Parts: structure tokens; sequence; C-alpha cells
């Protein structure tokens, strides 16, 4: 389900990211998703941890 | 993970060139307190004789590229069409508040499209026919104060036709398509396919499934298409991943021998 | 008078499939159980506020359209379901003090029976969501559960607090920005729904995200 959030970008679609904008903009709302995601990862890997 | 054998692009079947001639070669343009909107539909719309038309005075896309413009297929376009003065060109923007942008045209701060203006002082100019005082609010009641439009005037006091092409997103069934020339639709084999701007890369295999009629694509728990109908044959069809696995390398151990054995992973 | 308008007015929130999921939503719906005001038309100018919903129990469907504006004469949708035919005009048509049918931006050319509407307008899209089904009820809403599906969405940019209905009785609700989890089959359609701030039973099935819950304390929100 995390997946699915957007955290800030314009989709959480990442290939409607790429096939809507210019790169220039498009990896700021790509590096937005790589930070959400990393992020809910990193809390998955310490709950899998612990 | 298994490369894709090849790539479907996939637009309906649809020929008709899309009129853009009646809304920027017009021969009169709307006040922007009384703004004209045009629905656009049900064409093959060619965005990029806009954009290398240089004949307009500015070109802002936001939610999408320009370059862009044509690999997208859209369901509804709308070309707000109003004349305007060009010190109020800045005041078309997301987020902003003007003698235009707050009371005759509010945009939306989530906007996704292009707005596209142009100077009309050989046009226009001679004039007072344009006048000014929620997103889309079109009040027209009347407290209405007029553009003092001659050609004679400064930069900022010219008259400037304005266009803002609005793009509504795909959620639907679209309708409005670039040119894009539609393929052959190769079914079981790992392809790069692409319904309308829905690009991907999958197993495309006959599916069950039952839309109902004002559905384009099905989705998943993870938000991810599913499933999609071909936008030329009235058809189900499921999109099954790639098959991936991990690579995992059996080796005894160099001090014994160079031999390995590659496991795959599930 | 009133009527229960038990658990209906539960619509599509959009035009994507989905199947066998609990999905959880959030749109302008017609709350569970609500207060709807039962008009009937044997022997008006009613709000639209946000979002409206409708029902008509018609036995031999004398009701065949709506009046929506603010002003409602002459300056408007209008829908008209004559014979077999429901021709839909927006023109601003010089209507009557109490309108009824006898025994422009916009045209399109097209008790028994149970049809339900949903009206709203979101920033003047005039998304309108649908269902006709058969019944055999001559007293009121009967208790069962239906879906309502998008087919006409109109981007009319008019602004809208009054609307009539033309003429079988009908049933005028309003919709609310309630969260909503519903429950799509295997076939994927809506079988069941929640409101997820209609009672503190369903306040626990919305934050569960299950139909089923089952002993034991769940916090569920914030007093």
């Amino acid at each position: 389900k995390q997946l699915s959030s957007n955290f800030g970008a314009i989709s959480s679609v990442l290939n409607d990211i790429l096939s809507r904008l210019d790169p220039p903009e498009a990896e700021v709302q790509i590096d937005r998703l790589i930070t959400g995601r990393l992020q809910s990862l990193q809390t998955y890997v310490t709950q899998q941890l612990i | 993970r298994v490369q894709p054998t090849e790539s479907i692009v996939r637009f309906p079947n649809i020929t008709n060139l899309c009129p853009f001639g009646e809304v920027f070669n017009a021969t009169r343009f709307a006040s922007v307190y009384a703004w004209n909107r045009k629905r656009i539909s049900n064409c093959v719309a060619d965005y990029s004789v806009l954009y290398n038309s240089a004949s307009f005075s500015t070109f802002k896309c936001y939610g999408v590229s320009p370059t862009k413009l044509n690999d997208l297929c859209f369901t509804n376009v709308y070309a707000d069409s109003f004349v305007i003065r060009g010190d109020e060109v800045r005041q078309i923007a997301p987020g902003q508040t003007g003698k235009i942008a707050d009371y005759n045209y509010k945009l939306p701060d989530d906007f996704t499209g292009c707005v596209i203006a142009w100077n009309s002082n050989n046009l226009d100019s001679k004039n007072y026919n344009y006048l000014y005082r929620k997103p889309f609010e079109r009040d027209i009641s009347t407290p209405l104060q007029s553009y003092g439009f001659q050609p004679t005037n400064g930069v900022g006091y010219q008259p400037y036709r304005v266009v803002v092409l609005s793009f509504e997103l795909l959620h639907a069934p679209a309708t409005v398509c670039g040119p894009k020339k539609s393929t052959n639709l190769v079914k079981n084999k790992c392809v790069n396919f692409n319904f309308n701007g829905l690009t991907g890369t999958g197993v495309l295999t006959e599916s069950n499934k039952k839309f109902l009629p004002f559905q384009q694509f099905g989705r998943d728990i993870a938000d991810t298409t599913d499933a999609v109908r071909d936008p030329q044959t009235l058809e189900i069809l499921d999109i099954t991943p790639c098959s991936f696995g991990g690579v995992s390398v059996i080796t005894p151990g160099t001090n014994t021998s160079n031999e390995v054995a590659v496991l795959y992973q599930d | 008078a009133y009527t229960n308008s038990f658990t209906r007015g539960v619509y599509y929130p959009d035009k994507v499939f989905r199947s066998s999921v609990l999905h959880s939503t959030q749109d302008l719906f017609l709350p569970f159980f609500s207060n709807v005001t039962w008009f009937h038309a044997i022997h008006p100018v009613l709000p639209f506020n946000d979002g409206v919903y409708f029902a008509s129990t018609e036995k031999s469907n004398i009701i065949r359209g709506w009046i929506f504006g603010t002003t409602l004469d002459s300056k408007s949708l209008l829908i008209v379901n004559n014979a077999t035919n429901v021709v839909i005009k927006v023109c601003e048509f010089q209507f009557c003090n109490d309108p009824f049918l006898g025994v422009c931006t916009f045209e399109y050319v097209s008790f028994k029976n149970l049809r339900e509407f949903v009206f709203k307008n979101i920033d003047g899209y005039f998304k309108i969501y649908s269902k006709h089904t058969p019944i055999n009820l001559v007293r009121d809403l009967p208790q069962g559960f239906s879906a309502l599906e998008p087919l006409v969405d109109l981007p009319i940019g008019i602004n809208i607090t009054r609307f009539q209905t033309l003429l079988a009785a009908y049933y005028v609700g309003y919709l609310q920005p309630r969260t909503f989890l519903l429950k799509y089959n295997e076939n994927g359609t809506i079988t069941d729904a929640v409101d997820c701030a209609l009672d503190p039973l369903s306040e626990t099935k919305c934050t569960l995200k299950s139909f089923t819950v089952e002993k034991g304390i769940y916090q569920t929100s914030n007093f």
C-alpha cells in the first residue's frame, strides 16, 4: 500500500512521471518518490530485524 | 529479468485532424470575464504544431512537457479563450492573485496543462470591447471596467490573446489522442506496451475479467495496472509481469576450482 | 414527509475497475440511514447544496426529468424523457411556476421500477451517477443495496443552488464528504459499503479495513 503513496509527487506511478514530464522536473519528482519509498523500506527492514 | 522482446504502441482507430484553426486563428476572442471555453474531443491532436510555432509569445506547460504532449492521449481538452492585457500574462499561473487572476479568471493550483499566448496588437487594437473586473468561475453578472487597447500604446498595454489548454488527466477511456502510429498487439510476450500513455512492461494474456463499459483499465492493490482494455478491440487483457528472480552463484571456492553453478531464484 | 435512506446512495467513485478488494474511498456521498424528504404527486423547488441523492420508485415513469440552476427561468439544466427518448438541453428555457409535462451550449438526443440518480457538480463538471432496477413495492424505498454508475459528465460551468423534479413518488437527499469503505466482489461490482463516520461500529470497521470485526478493544479516532 505504501507503493501507492505519492510523497508529494504528481503520481505514485513512475512511468506516468517519465512519460509526462521532461527529466529536469521528472528527476525531482522521482527523487521525492525514491525518498518516500526508501524511508518506507528502511522502516520495514527495521521492523523485520526487530 | 526477462527482457522485453518487442514494443506495442496502441491507440484507437481515430484519424480526425483536430480543429485548432478555429481556436488559434479565430476572428474573434472572448473577454477575460466572459472567457470562451471550447470543448475538444475525439481527434488526433498534434501539439507539436503549436509548440514549434514561433508566432506565440509564451509557452508554459506545467503538468506535462511539450515534447511529451504528442506521446499522451487525453480524455477531455478545454481551451479557455480570452483576450487579456499583456501585463496580466504572468497572472495566468497556478496559485496567484490579481485583477484577472482572482476575479475574472481563477486557475487551479493543481493544474495540468499548457498556457499559450501571443500578441494581438495588429488585430484587436484600433478598442474597448474586452472588459475585466473558486476555479473556472465565469461570472458575467453586471461594475465592469473595459480595456483601453490602442496600437500606439506600450508593450504592457498591448492586447494579447491567451488560450489556456487545460487537459483532463487519464482516469477513463480517453478520446483526444496525439499523432502516434498504432501497432499490432502481440500476446504472450514481454512487450513494452503503450495504451494511450499507459506505458509499461509485462506479458499480455487474455483475461476473463468483466469491466464496466465506462472503465478503461483495471488496477491492483499496489496501484498498478492489472488489466487493460484494447482501444481497438473490446477485450479485457491482463498484464502479467515478466518473470524475474535473483541470481545465486554456487561456488565451491576458487581454492578448489573455477567451475560454478548458477541457481536462479523461483 | 420523510423516509429512511437506509444503505443507498453509494456510487462508483472513479472509472477504475477493482475486484475482491476492500477499497476505502472519500467522496461526496449520501450518508447511511439519513433523513431524506418524501415528495408525492397526487391530489416544488428544492435546494441543491453540495450534491443531491435522488431516488424515484416509478410505477409508470411519470417523472421524466429535472430543472437545475439558481433561478431556473430564462437565466439552467433540463432533462426531458418524452416517449422513449431522453432529450436533454441546457438552454435558458421559459419554465412555468409549477413546471409540468402534458399527457443552449449542449443538446443530446437518445411501484415497478426504481430509478436512482446522483446529481453533483465538481468545478462545473456535472457528474451524474445512475442505476435503474426493477422493484415490487408501493410504499417507500425498499431495503436494499445497488451501486450507481457514472454515465453522463457535463462541464456545464453553471452554479446550481436549486433544483426541481418534473413529472410515482420521489425522494431527495444530499451528499456529504464522508469516507466510505467499499467492498468489490469477485465480479468487480460494489456489493457492500461502510460509512466511516456513521456509528462507532462502522468507525471500527473503517479503522480495521474489514467488514468483519472480531472481539477486542480497538482505538478508532480522537475525541
